DNA sequence: GCTTATCAATTTGTTGCACC
DNA sequence: GGCCAAAAAAGCATT
DNA sequence: TGATAAGCAATGCTTTTTTGGC
DNA sequence: CGGTGCAACAAAT
C-alpha cells in the first residue's frame, strides 16, 4: 500500500469528509512527523510505535563502490520502535 | 512527545477540519496502516519511508536480569525504513 | 566489511489518552 | 474518478 | 549479555510514484 | 473545557 492507496482507502470510509480534505489531511499529519522529528523531537502514538532519533559517531566511511575513503560526520536519523498492539496483530507466528 | 492530540488540534488550526472529525482521522491513519500490515502488506509513504514486514526464525537469547538461556520465539515483526528525504532532514538535528 | 539493531525476563518510574 | 507527461522520489547496484 | 540479523558509506542509471492540467 | 486511572510506555537490570 502507497501513501496515495492509504489516501483512497480512508477516503472511502470516511465518507462525511471530502475525499481532497483526507488527502490534504494525510499529507498533513506525515509533514507534522517528519517535522517533528527534525526539531529532534519524538512521536509516541500508544498502539502503533513511537519514533525517536538514533546517534551515529563521525567515523572514516567508504565509497562502496571505489573503495575510496570518506569522512562522515556525526549524526542523527530517524528510528521507529512499533507498539504493542502492533506487533501482536502484525505477529501471524 | 508528538501525540494524536496534537495531531488532531493541528489538523484543526491548519486545516479547519473540526476536533471530532480531526481527531477520527488521525486514529483512522494509524489503524489503516496497522490493518496493512496486520494483513501483510508493505506500506510505503513517499517522502517519509516505508513500514516492512520480516520474518524471524527462532534464535538463541536469555534473561537479561538472570542469564538463564532462554529462546526468541520465531516470530514477524514490523520495521520503517526511513526513506531518503526525512533521513536528510534530520540528519543535522538535535535531541530537543 | 564494518557498524548498529534485535531480543530474551522483571522491576521501577513515566505518560499517552480513554474515560468521566 | 481517469488519462497523460513531466517531475519527484525511490529502487537498484551493493546499501 | 551474547548469537544473530539488519543496515550502510557514493552515485549513476532505472523504476515507481506523485504532481498538476484536461 | 478539565480531572483521573492505568495499560502502554522507557530504562535499568
Amino acid at each position: 500500500m502507497t501513501k496515495s492507496e492509504l489516501i483512497e482507502r480512508l477516503a472511502t470510509q470516511q465518507s462525511h469528509i471530502p475525499a481532497k480534505t483526507v488527502e490534504d489531511a494525510v499529507k498533513e499529519m506525515l509533514e507534522h512527523m517528519a517535522s517533528t522529528l527534525a526539531q529532534g523531537e519524538r512521536i509516541e502514538i500508544r498502539g502503533f510505535g513511537s519514533f525517536s532519533l538514533h546517534y551515529r559517531a563521525p567515523r572514516t566511511g567508504r565509497n562502496p563502490k571505489t573503495g575510496d575513503k570518506v569522512e562522515l560526520e556525526g549524526k542523527y536519523v530517524p528510528h521507529f520502535k512499533p507498539g504493542k498492539e502492533l506487533r501482536d496483530r502484525a505477529n501471524i507466528y | 512527545a508528538l501525540t494524536k492530540a496534537e495531531m488532531s488540534e493541528y489538523l484543526f488550526d491548519k486545516l479547519g477540519l473540526s476536533k471530532r472529525d480531526a481527531k477520527e482521522l488521525v486514529e483512522l491513519f494509524f489503524e489503516e496502516i496497522r490493518r496493512a500490515l496486520e494483513n501483510g502488506e508493505q506500506v510505503k509513504l513517499s517522502g517519509f519511508g516505508n513500514f516492512d514486514l520480516r520474518d524471524k526464525n527462532q534464535r538463541p537469547g536469555r534473561n537479561p536480569k538472570t542469564g538463564e538461556d532462554i529462546p526468541i520465539t520465531a516470530r514477524r515483526v514490523v520495521t520503517f525504513r526511513p526513506g531518503q528525504k526525512l533521513k536528510s532532514r534530520v540528519e543535522n538535528a538535535s535531541p530537543k
